C-alpha cells in the first residue's frame, strides 16, 4: 500500500526539444510528479552516444540529492528525458518494486557497451539479460546517496563503466542489495530486443507486451540506434490513438490566426522538374489559394526549356498578383540541390519569412484551405497526406531499412487509405511541407543540407533533419490532394497532354470532358430529344475540340474523296469523304478508351436494357468545305448507332446545316460545338446531310457496335 | 455439424472414425456433411460403409461422392497442391459453410481427414470458452502443429519468440494467433460470424492464393480474433509430406503417429462399424529378429509386440535369465567371473546382478547366432522409440552396405555419443555410415557372423562387465587402456550411422523410468542393492550435450528422412 | 515491419433465436 505521493521523477534536459515535450505529455497523462534538472545549462559533456559521455548528469544529481540526503521514506527513480516514454500508472510501478523487494534495480541490456573485458565478472542469469545499463534505476534516497556519493571525476567522463565497476564489487552488492531486472518487468530496452515487443491494444489506452516473457512493462528506454522505433511507438502509447475516441494530441495546440493581423509572411516555392503534364493548369491554380497575395513571396525555379513558353504565358498574371515574384530559367544550369539550397538560404537570411512552404511540381492541392489548416497546426515540421490515384504510392514512408531505404511498416496500408486519422510521426516526407522559420534560423544554421553527398537531395535532407532531433509530422485529417504520375511523358506532339488519358484519368476528364456531362449522366434533364430515337447530350469541352483540330491541321494530310480506298479491306467505299482516320494518327486507342468509358454508361442509361462493350473499327473526322466536297447523299450506316460530335462553332467560323432524316421529316439546323448525337443507323433512320454555304466546319464521327 | 473433406484417406480412416465416434456429446444433437473427391483409393466404400452403419444415431447426414475423376489434370503428382486443387478446396469449404448456415446449426468443426481427435473432451472442452473461432492444439512428433504464431510479410511462417514456449506447454491459457489450421470450430452463434467467407476472396486481399490464408484475411478484416488454447492435451496429427512423395509414405507417417500415440497412452481402438485391413508381417530382409524380454514385465513386451505388428515385422522373441533372482550356485557353475579390478566408472560399485543377467543373455544370443550360422541379425530391448519410415530406411541401408562390400560387423543403430568431440570419420562410398566411437546405451546393434565369431573367440567368460563398456573396448576405442591391456584382441570393426533409428522410450529421471537393468543386487552378497541413481543419473540423454559444433555434415544422407513444411 | 499489432475487438452480441 505504498502511497503515490512519495514518488518523485527526476529527469535532465539541457534544451527543450519535441522529445522532452512528449515525455512531459506521457508523465502528465498518469498525473506523475516529475522534477527536471539542468534546464538551460550548457551541456558540458559531448557526443551523446557516439563514444562516451554523460558525466554531467552524475555531477548534477550529486548536487541534487543533498536536500534528500537523509530522507528514507520516499522513493526516487531516475531516467532519461529524450528517448523514454512511460506506459504504466505509478501504482503498478510501486507494486512491482515492492514485489521485487530489492534496494536498487537497474535496466538490463543485451551487450557490454563501454568495455568487453569485464563480461565474465557478471553473475550468471538463466534466461534474462546479464549486464547492467545506466539508462535508469529505482531505489531509496539513502541507497542512491550512498552509491553515488563516491563520484569524483571529470564532467566528460563516462557513466556506465563507473556504474559497472561499482556493481561488480560483490561485497557492496550484497551490502547495498543491487539487483537487475533481468526479466524486463519494469524496464524494457529496445536496443537488441526489437522482435520481442508487440502492441496490445485496449479500449481507451495502449500498452506494449513482451511475448518472450509475457509481461507488461512500465518504462521503455529505446536507446542505441533505435530512436526511430521509439518514435514510431510514440504514435499510440499511451494516449496516441485509441479505437474509442479517435486520436489524442492532435486538435489542441492551434494558433487559429487571431487578432485580425496580416497573416504571417509565407515563402511559397515551386521546383518544376521532370516535365509534368497539366502544368499550365497548375500555374493557373496557383492564383486561387485562400491567402492574401501581399503576404506570399513566390520563387519559381524551372529546369526545362520545354516549359519555358508556358511560364512565359503565365508570367504577367503572377507578377500582377503576388507581392514579390522571381524566376530562375533553364539557362542558369542549376542542379535541383542548388535550387532548394539557395531558396532555403534566401528565406533563412530574410527575418521576414516565418514559414518556408515548399511545393513540388506534381502535387495538386484540390483542397484550397491547405495552408490555413497547416499553419493552424503549428508543428515544427508538417506535411499534407497525398496519394497516387488508385494505388498505395503515397508521399511518405513508414519505417526505414538499414540501407536508409524504403521499408514497409504495419500501419502504412492503413494510413494510405485513411482508416485511422490524426497526426503521425514519420521518418520521411516529401513533395510538400511547412517548416517553422525558427527551426531554419537557430536549429538549421548550416547551408548544405540537400547537397554534399551522392544521395538524392530529399533523402539527404531528411537524414540531416533526423539526427538533429526534430520530429517530422504527417497529417491526414482532411482530403488534401493527389500525386500525379510522371513515369513516362512523351513530348513529340503539339499537345502531348492528349495522350495522358491512361496515366492520369481524373485530371484528364476534368480538363477535356465537357463540364456538364456528369449532370447529364445522372439524369436532371440536359439531354434533348429533337426527334424520336435521336438524342442530344454534351460530351466534349472547347479545349478538346480546339486541340483536336489543331493536331489534325498539324497532320494536314486530307486523304479520302475517291470512291475507292486502300484503307478499307474491301477497297470499295459506299460513299467517299475528305476524312482523316484515327489509325494513321496513332490516336485510335485513346479514342476507343474514351468511347468505352464515357459513352457506354450514357447509352446504357438512355436505351435501357442494352449492354454494350463499346467496340469500334471505323472512326474519323470529316471537314465540309463549299469547294472540296458537299454534304453526303442519303445513305445508311454499317453500325447499330453512330456518334456525331461537332468541332467548331456555326456562324462564327462556318455557315451551313446539320442532318436531315427522310422518314421523320426531321431537320437539324444548329449543331452545337461540344455536343454529341445518338441515333440508330441500320434500318429505321434514313439520314442525309445538309449542305454548307460559307466557312469551314469540322465533324468527328464514330461507328460503334457494327 | 462435424463435417469433413477427405481424399484418399483410407490409410488411417478406421482409427479416425472411431475417434470421432468416441466424442461424448448427444448423438441426437449431432450431424455430418462428409464428402470425398479426387480419391484414387477405395476410401469411398469405407466411408459409405460407416455412413450407412451410423445413419441412425446422427440427427441428419449428407454426402456428395465425387470419386470421378481420381486426379487433377494439371497435377504434378499425388502430393501436388496446385491452383485448381486450392480453388476446389476453397469452394468445398465455402459450400460446407453455406450448408452449415442453412440448417440453423450452431458451431461447426471442419476437421480434415489427416487429423485425429484422440481425446474424448474435444467438442466438450473446446466449446466452453465462448469464442469466435476457437482451435485445438494438435501436437505431433515434431515442432510443426496447427498453431502458427505470426505472418511476417506475405503469410509466410515467422518464428515468433513464443512458438517454442507455447508448443512445449510452458503456459496454459488461450492466446491469440495470426492463423489456425486444421481443427477449427467456427461458431455460427455470434452475430459477427455472419461475414466470414472462404471461396470468394475479399477484394482487399493482396497475399498469395493459398487456401490456408484466405480464411485468415477474412477473419482479420472482420475483427474476429481467432484465439487458441492448449490447456489440455487434444490429440495428434501427421507432419506434411513432400511435393513428390507417394501415398505409401503418408501411410507410414500415419502408422508412426499411431505408434507415438501408443508410446505413453492406451492404443487407439479403431471403429466397430468398419473393418480393419490388417497387413502381412515380414523380416525386413534380415535373417533373425532377436528380442530380449523380462518375464516379470509384460506391458512393455505387449507394447513391443504391438509395435512389431504395426511395423509389419515378424520377431523371433527371446528370453533372458533373471540376474537379480540368480544365486551364486548357478552363477559360478557357468564360469562367469568378474573382470580383474573392475568397478562402476560413475559410482564405484563392482557390478550388479542385472548386468550379469544382461551379459549372459547377450552371450547366449551371440552363441545362438554363431551356431545357427546367422549371417546377420537384429537384437533389441524392451523399450525403444522407432523412427518414421524405419523399415524402408533400414532395409535400404542394409542392402547398400551388403552390395558395396565392407567389413561391417558392429554397425551402430542406437548409441549415446559420450565422445563429445568433432565429427567422426566417414567410410568411402557409404551413405549415412561413419566409423563408430565410444558410446553408451547400445540397446540395438546389427551384428554379422564374423563379428559374432570374433566375440566368441574373445571369450570374456572370466571377465564380466557391462556390455556397453565391453563393446567400446572390443572396437579398440575404450578410453581407459587398462581394459584393453586386460583384453587380448581388437579385431572388431565397428561402424555407426548418423540417422539414429531408435531412442530410449523413457529418459533417466523421467516418468516411468524403471531402471531394472540398472537397479539390481550386487554380483556378490545380497545386502548391497543400489537404488535408482537420482543425483548421479549421468546417462540421462545424449542430445542436450551434443547440441554443439558436432559437425557430422559430410555423411551422405539417404533419400528418406525429410518431412515438414513452412512451420518447421 | 517492426512491433506488429494485436488489434483487439470485443465479442459480438449473440444472434436472435429462430422461429
Ligand atoms: O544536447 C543534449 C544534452 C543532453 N542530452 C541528454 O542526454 C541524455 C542521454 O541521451 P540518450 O537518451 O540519447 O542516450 P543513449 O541511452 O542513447 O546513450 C538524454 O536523456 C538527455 O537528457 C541530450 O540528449 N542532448
Ligand atoms: C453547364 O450547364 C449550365 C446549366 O445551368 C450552364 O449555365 C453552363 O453554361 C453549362 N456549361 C457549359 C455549357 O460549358
Ligand atoms: O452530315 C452528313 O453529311 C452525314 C454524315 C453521316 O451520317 C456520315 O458521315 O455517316
Ligand atoms: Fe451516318
Ligand atoms: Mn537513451
Amino acid at each position: 500500500p505504498v502511497n503515490p505521493e512519495k514518488l518523485l521523477v527526476i529527469t535532465v534536459a539541457t534544451a527543450e526539444t519535441e522529445g522532452y515535450l512528449r515525455f512531459l505529455r506521457s508523465a502528465e497523462f498518469f498525473n506523475y510528479t516529475v522534477r527536471t534538472l539542468g534546464l538551460g545549462e550548457e551541456w558540458r559533456g559531448g557526443d551523446v552516444a557516439r563514444t562516451v559521455g554523460g558525466g554531467q548528469k552524475v555531477r548534477w544529481l550529486k548536487k541534487e540529492m543533498e536536500k534528500y540526503a537523509d530522507r528514507e521514506d520516499m522513493i526516487i527513480m531516475f531516467v532519461d528525458s529524450y528517448d523514454v516514454i512511460l506506459a504504466g500508472s505509478p501504482t503498478e510501478l510501486l507494486k512491482k518494486f515492492v514485489q521485487s523487494g530489492s534496494r536498487l534495480l537497474f535496466s538490463a541490456e543485451s551487450f557490454c557497451w563501454p568495455e568487453w573485458g569485464l563480461a565474465e565478472q557478471y553473475p550468471e542469469v538463466g534466461t534474462g539479460k546479464r549486464f547492467l545499463n545506466s539508462g535508469g534505476f529505482i531505489g531509496f534516497a539513502t541507497t542512491i546517496h550512498q552509491i553515488v556519493r563516491q563520484w569524483k571525476y571529470k564532467d566528460d567522463d563516462d557513466d556506465q563503466l563507473f556504474y559497472t565497476r561499482l556493481y561488480l564489487d560483490p561485497g557492496l552488492r550484497e551490502k547495498l542489495s543491487l539487483n537487475l531486472d533481468h526479466k524486463s518487468r519494469i524496464f524494457q530496452n529496445l536496443n537488441g530486443a526489437l522482435d520481442e515487443v508487440v502492441l496490445k491494444f485496449d479500449r481507451n489506452r495502449v500498452r506494449i507486451r513482451n511475448v518472450a516473457y509475457d509481461t507488461l512493462p512500465i518504462v521503455v528506454h529505446g536507446n542505441g540506434p533505435t530512436k526511430l522505433q521509439l518514435n514510431y511507438l510514440g504514435n499510440y502509447v499511451p494516449n496516441g490513438w485509441t479505437p474509442e475516441g479517435g486520436c489524442g494530441f492532435c486538435n489542441q495546440d492551434r494558433r487559429t490566426l487571431p487578432g485580425g493581423q496580416p497573416p504571417p509572411r509565407v515563402f511559397l516555392a515551386v521546383f518544376v522538374e521532370q516535365p509534368t503534364p497539366f502544368l499550365p493548369r497548375f500555374l493557373q491554380r496557383l492564383l486561387l489559394l485562400d491567402y492574401p497575395p501581399d503576404r506570399v513571396t513566390l520563387f519559381l525555379h524551372n529546369n526545362e526549356v520545354f516549359h519555358e513558353p508556358h511560364i512565359a504565358d503565365s508570367w504577367p498574371q503572377l507578377q500582377d498578383h503576388f507581392s514579390a515574384v522571381k524566376l530562375v530559367g533553364p539557362e542558369e544550369a542549376l542542379s535541383p540541390g542548388e535550387a532548394r539550397d539557395m531558396a532555403m538560404d534566401l528565406c533563412r537570411q530574410d527575418p521576414e519569412c516565418e514559414f518556408y512552404f515548399s511545393l513540388d511540381a506534381d502535387a495538386v492541392l484540390t483542397n484550397l484551405q491547405t495552408l490555413r489548416i497547416l499553419i493552424e497546426e503549428n508543428r515544427k515540421v508538417i506535411a499534407p497526406m497525398l496519394s497516387r490515384h488508385g494505388k498505395l504510392w503515397s508521399n511518405f514512408w513508414g519505417a526505414l531499412s538499414p540501407d536508409e531505404y524504403y521499408a514497409r511498416s504495419e500501419d502504412y496500408v492503413e494510413l494510405v487509405q485513411r482508416k485511422r486519422v490524426g497526426v503521425w510521426n514519420v521518418p520521411y516526407i516529401s513533395q510538400a511541407y511547412v517548416i517553422r522559420g525558427d527551426t531554419l534560423r537557430m536549429e538549421l544554421p548550416q547551408r548544405d543540407v540537400f547537397s554534399g553527398s551522392d544521395t538524392d537531395p530529399d533523402m539527404a535532407f531528411c537524414k540531416s533533419f533526423r539526427d538533429k532531433g526534430i520530429f517530422l509530422h504527417l497529417s491526414n485529417q482532411h482530403e488534401f490532394g493527389r500525386l500525379l504520375a510522371t513515369s513516362r511523358y512523351d513530348t513529340e506532339h503539339l499537345h502531348p497532354d492528349l495522350w495522358q488519358i491512361f496515366d492520369n484519368p481524373v485530371d484528364w476528364k476534368e480538363q477535356y470532358i465537357h463540364e456538364n456531362y456528369s449532370r447529364a449522366l445522372e439524369g436532371e434533364g440536359i439531354v434533348e430529344q429533337p426527334c424520336p430515337d435521336v438524342y442530344w447530350f454534351p460530351l466534349l469541352s472547347e479545349q478538346m475540340c480546339d486541340e483536336l483540330v489543331a493536331e489534325m491541321e498539324h497532320y494536314g494530310q486530307w486523304s479520302g474523296g475517291r470512291h475507292e480506298d486502300s484503307r478499307l479491306a474491301g477497297g470499295y467505299e459506299n460513299v467517299p469523304t475528305v476524312d482523316i482516320h484515327m489509325k494513321q494518327v496513332g490516336y485510335e486507342d485513346q479514342w476507343l478508351q474514351l468511347l468505352r468509358t464515357y459513352v457506354g454508361p450514357m447509352t446504357e442509361s438512355l436505351f435501357p436494357g442494352y449492354h454494350t462493350k463499346a467496340r469500334a473499327v471505323m472512326n474519323f473526322v470529316v471537314r465540309y468545305r463549299p469547294d472540296e466536297q458537299p454534304s453526303l447523299r442519303p445513305h445508311h450506316d454499317s453500325s447499330t448507332f453512330t456518334l456525331n460530335v461537332a468541332l467548331n462553332h456555326k456562324g462564327l467560323d462556318y455557315e451551313g446545316g446539320g442532318c436531315r432524316f427522310l422518314r421523320y421529316d426531321c431537320v437539324i439546323s444548329s449543331p452545337r460545338k461540344g455536343w454529341a448525337l445518338l441515333h440508330p443507323g441500320r434500318l429505321t433512320h434514313y439520314h442525309e446531310g445538309l449542305p454548307t454555304t460559307w466557312g469551314t466546319r469540322y465533324i468527328m464521327v464514330s461507328f460503334v457496335d457494327p | 455439424l462435424i463435417a469433413l473433406l477427405a481424399r484418399n484417406a483410407a490409410h488411417a480412416l478406421p482409427t479416425t472414425l472411431g475417434a470421432l465416434e468416441r466424442l461424448r456429446h448427444p448423438r441426437e444433437r449431432t450431424a455430418l456433411w462428409v464428402a470425398t473427391d479426387h480419391n484414387m483409393d477405395n476410401t469411398s466404400t469405407v466411408l459409405r460403409e460407416w455412413l450407412v452403419a451410423v445413419k441412425s444415431l446422427y440427427h441428419s447426414v449428407e454426402w456428395r461422392p465425387a470419386e470421378e475423376p481420381r486426379s487433377y489434370p494439371d497435377e504434378e503428382g499425388p502430393k501436388h497442391w496446385s491452383d485448381s486443387r486450392y480453388e476446389h478446396v476453397m469452394k468445398l469449404r465455402q459450400a460446407a459453410l453455406k450448408s452449415a448456415r442453412d440448417m440453423w446449426a450452431d458451431y461447426i468443426l471442419f476437421v480434415d481427414a489427416d487429423n485425429l481427435i484422440l481425446n474424448p473432451d474435444t467438442l466438450s472442452l473446446l466449446i466452453a470458452e465462448n469464442k469466435t473461432v476457437v482451435a485445438p492444439m494438435l501436437d505431433s512428433r515434431a515442432a510443426y502443429s496447427n498453431f502458427w504464431c505470426g505472418m511476417t510479410s506475405q503469410g509466410y511462417y515467422k518464428r515468433t519468440p513464443a512458438y517454442i514456449p507455447i508448443r512445449k506447454r510452458d503456459r496454459r491459457g488461450c492466446f491469440a494467433v495470426p492463423m489456425v489450421h486444421s481443427t477449427f470450430l467456427i461458431d455460427l452463434r455470434k452475430a459477427a460470424s455472419r461475414n466470414l467467407a472462404f471461396y470468394p476472396p475479399h477484394p482487399d486481399y493482396t497475399w498469395s492464393f493459398d487456401d490456408i490464408i484466405v480464411f485468415a484475411f477474412s477473419c482479420k478484416q472482420a475483427e474476429v480474433q481467432m484465439y487458441v488454447c492448449n490447456k489440455e492435451e487434444y490429440g495428434f496429427l501427421p507432419v506434411p509430406l513432400r511435393a513428390h512423395s507417394t501415398l505409401q509414405d503418408e501411410a507410414e507417417s500415419f502408422m508412426h503417429v499411431q505408434l507415438e500415440v501408443m508410446v505413453k497412452h492406451p492404443p487407439a481402438e479403431p471403429s466397430r462399424f468398419i473393418s480393419a485391413p490388417t497387413k502381412t508381417p515380414d523380416k525386413m530382409g534380415f535373417d533373425e529378429v532377436f528380442m530380449i524380454n523380462l518375464r516379470r514385465r509384460q506391458d512393455r513386451r505387449e507394447r513391443m509386440l504391438r509395435a512389431l505388428q504395426a511395423q509389419e515385422i515378424e520377431c523371433r522373441l527371446v528370453e533372458a535369465v533373471d540376474g537379480k533372482a540368480m544365486n551364486t550356485s548357478q552363477v559360478e557353475a557357468l564360469g562367469i567371473q568378474m573382470l580383474p579390478g573392475y568397478r562402476d566408472p560413475y559410482h564405484g560399485r563392482p557390478l550388479t546382478k542385472g548386468e550379469l543377467g544382461c551379459f549372459l543373455s547377450h552371450y547366449n544370443i551371440w552363441k545362438e547366432v554363431v551356431d545357427r550360422g546367422l549371417q546377420k541379425s537384429l537384437v533389441f530391448e524392451d523399450d525403444l522409440r522407432f523412427e518414421i519410415f524405419f523399415k524402408r530406411r533400414l532395409m535400404n541401408l542394409m542392402r547398400d552396405v551388403e552390395r558395396e562390400g565392407l567389413d561391417w560387423d558392429l554397425i551402430y543403430v542406437g548409441r549415446k555419443r559420450m565422445q563429445v568431440e568433432h565429427p567422426e570419420k566417414a567410410v568411402p562410398r557409404v551413405r549415412n555410415l561413419v566409423e563408430a566411437d565410444y558410446s553408451y546405451w547400445t540397446l540395438a546393434y546389427v551384428i554379422s557372423l564374423q563379428g559374432a565369431r570374433k566375440l566368441l573367440a574373445a571369450e570374456p567368460l572370466s571377465k564380466m562387465l557391462p556390455v556397453d563398456e565391453f563393446l567400446p573396448v572390443m572396437f579398440d576405442k575404450h578410453p581407459v587402456s587398462e581394459y584393453k591391456a586386460h583384453f587380448s584382441l581388437r579385431n572388431l570393426h565397428a561402424f555407426s550411422v548418423e540417422p539414429l533409428l531408435i531412442y530410449p522410450t523413457h529418459y533417466t529421471g523421467d516418468d516411468g523410468y524403471v531402471s531394472d537393468t540398472e537397479t539390481s543386487v550386487v554380483w556378490n552378497n545380497e545386502h548391497v542393492k543400489t537404488d535408482w541413481d537420482r543425483a548421479k543419473s549421468q546417462k540421462m540423454r545424449e542430445q542436450q550435450a551434443l547440441s554443439r559444433e558436432a559437425k557430422n555434415s559430410d555423411v551422405l544422407q539417404s533419400p528418406l528422412d525429410s518431412a515438414a513444411r513452412d512451420e518447421l | 515491419a517492426y512491433f506488429p499489432e494485436e488489434r483487439w475487438s470485443p465479442e459480438s452480441p449473440l444472434q436472435a433465436p429462430r422461429v
